[PDB]
C-alpha cells in the first residue's frame, strides 16, 4: 500500500503536469487560432473534419449492425440445425417405438394380453398429444397380477 | 429480424457513401483558396487545439479521480499500518508469554522460534483440547490428594501482568485479539512440599 | 467561456462525487453485510439463550438481552468460565460422596455450527466466529434419581 501510495503520488502529480502542458498547448493554440482565422481556410478545414468524423461514425454504426447481424445469423443457422436434430430424434425414436410395438405385441401374444392391440390402436388414434398411458399401465399391471 | 437489420445496415452503408462524396466538395473550395503555407499552419494549430482540449478535459476528470484514489490509498495504508503495528506488538506479547513458561524449565525448548516451538509440540493439538485438559488436570489434582496429603500439594492460578499498551484503544476491530490473549493469559501452576 | 467553465467545474466535481459514491456504495454493501452478520450473531445468541431457558435452569423477565444483562449484570464481573466450570466439576466429585447411589452424570452441550457461518466474512468477523465457537459449549447435568 506504501508502494501504491508512492505510485499514486507520482501519478497524480504527473497527470497535473500533463494538465499544465495541455493548458499551455491549448492557450497557444487558441491565441494562434485568433490570428489564423483571418482567411476562409480554417472554417473549410473544420467542416471537412466534421464530414470525415460523420463518415467515421457511419462506418462504426455499419460495423455495429454487421456484428449484431452476424451474431443473429450464426444463431439462426444453429437453430436450423437444432430443428433438424430434433427431427432426427423424432425419426430415431419413432422407428424404435415401431419396433417396440412389434415387441410389445409379441409379449402380449405370449402372455395373451388382448388389450395390447386395442390400446395400441387407441394410441394411434390419439398420438397427436400427451397420450395418457396410466390406464395402459394399470391394465398390464392387473394382467401381470393375474399371471 | 435478420432482413430488417440487414436493410438498416444497407441504408447506413448508402449514407456512408453519400457523406464521403460531400467531403470532396469542401476540398474543391479549399483548393481554390489553395494557400498551402496558410493551410499547413492552420492544420497544425487545429490539431494542437484539439489535442490540448482533449487532454485538459480528460485530465480534469481523471486528476480528481486519482486524488480520491490517493485518499483511499492513504486511508487503507493507515489501517494497514495500524494492523502491522498491532500485530508486531501482539507477536512480541505472545513472545513474552511463551518466554515466561519456558523459563520454568518444566518444558524444554529446542529453539526459541515460535514456528520451531510449534513444530516441536504440534502433536498435542491432536491429543487434547483446552476444556478437556483443564478438566483432567482438576481430576488429577483431586485424585492425587489421596496419597500425598502429607506433602500438602497445592495449585494456584498463575497469571501474567497485562502489558500496558493493551490499554490503548486500538478500536473495535482489535478488541477481539486483546480479549483472546487476556482470556488465555491465565494458567495454572502446582507446587508440592517434599522433605522441607 | 461560461459553458466551458461550467463543464470544467462539473468535470472536476463529478469524478470526486462519483468516487465518493463508489466508496459509499462499497461501505454500504459492507454495512449491510455487517448488519446481516450481526443479526445472525444476535440470533445465534438468541437460540443459545432460548435453549438455556427451555431447560428452565434460569428464570428471566422476558426473552430480551437488555433486561437479562441488567438482572445478571454483576456475575460476569465476578467469575470467569474456566473457574466456574472447574469448581462445578469439583462440586460434582465431592457431592458424589453423598449422592453416589444416584449415579450422577454430566454431558456437554454443543451447537451444530450453523451453516450461515460458511459465507466467509474474514478479517473483521473472523475473531467473533472463533470466539463464539469456543464459548458456545456449555456443560449439562442429568441425574439418575430413583431410576
Amino acid at each position: 500500500l506504501t508502494a501504491q501510495d508512492e505510485e499514486l503520488t507520482q501519478e497524480i502529480k504527473q497527470e497535473e503536469e500533463q494538465k499544465q502542458q495541455f493548458a499551455q498547448q491549448q492557450e497557444i493554440a487558441l491565441e494562434e487560432k485568433k490570428r489564423l482565422e483571418r482567411h476562409e481556410v480554417w472554417n473549410l478545414e473544420e467542416d471537412k473534419r466534421k464530414k470525415i468524423e460523420n463518415t467515421k461514425s457511419l462506418s462504426s454504426e455499419i460495423n455495429s449492425l454487421q456484428k449484431k447481424w452476424d451474431h443473429k445469423n450464426s444463431q439462426y443457422n444453429r437453430l436450423w440445425q437444432e430443428r433438424e436434430q430434433s427431427q432426427n430424434q423424432i425419426r430415431q425414436h419413432e422407428s424404435g417405438m415401431e419396433d417396440l410395438l412389434g415387441e410389445l405385441q409379441f409379449d402380449a401374444e405370449e402372455a395373451a394380453f388382448s388389450e395390447h392391440e386395442v390400446n395400441v390402436h387407441d394410441f394411434e388414434r390419439h398420438q397427436e398429444e400427451e397420450f395418457d398411458f396410466s390406464i395402459w399401465i394399470g391394465e398390464i399391471g392387473s394382467h401381470e397380477q393375474l399371471l | 429480424e435478420l432482413d430488417d437489420l440487414k436493410g438498416d445496415q444497407n441504408v447506413k452503408e448508402s449514407q456512408l457513401r453519400k457523406e464521403k462524396a460531400e467531403i470532396e466538395s469542401i476540398e474543391q473550395q479549399l483548393k481554390l483558396k489553395g494557400i498551402e503555407e496558410v493551410r499547413l499552419r492552420i492544420q497544425q494549430v487545429q490539431q494542437e487545439l484539439r489535442e490540448a482540449t482533449e487532454g485538459i478535459n480528460h485530465l480534469l476528470e481523471t486528476i480528481p479521480q486519482k486524488k480520491a484514489k490517493q485518499e483511499t490509498c492513504q486511508n487503507e495504508l493507515a489501517a494497514a499500518k495500524t494492523s502491522a503495528e498491532f500485530w508486531s506488538n501482539m507477536a512480541d506479547e505472545w513472545e513474552q508469554m511463551v518466554r515466561a513458561d519456558i523459563a520454568r524449565g518444566f518444558v524444554e525448548v529446542v529453539e526459541m522460534d515460535p514456528v520451531k516451538i510449534v513444530k516441536q509440540l504440534e502433536s498435542i493439538l491432536g491429543k487434547y483440547d483446552r476444556s478437556k485438559l483443564n478438566e483432567q488436570l482438576t481430576k488429577t489434582f483431586i485424585n492425587e490428594q489421596i496419597f500425598l496429603t502429607e506433602y500438602r500439594m497445592f495449585e494456584y492460578p498463575e497469571e501474567t501482568e497485562r502489558p500496558e499498551w493493551f490499554s490503548k484503544e486500538w478500536g473495535e476491530y482489535y478488541e477481539p485479539f486483546m480479549n483472546e490473549w487476556n482470556q488465555l493469559q491465565s494458567r495454572r501452576l502446582i507446587l508440592m512440599e517434599y522433605k522441607g
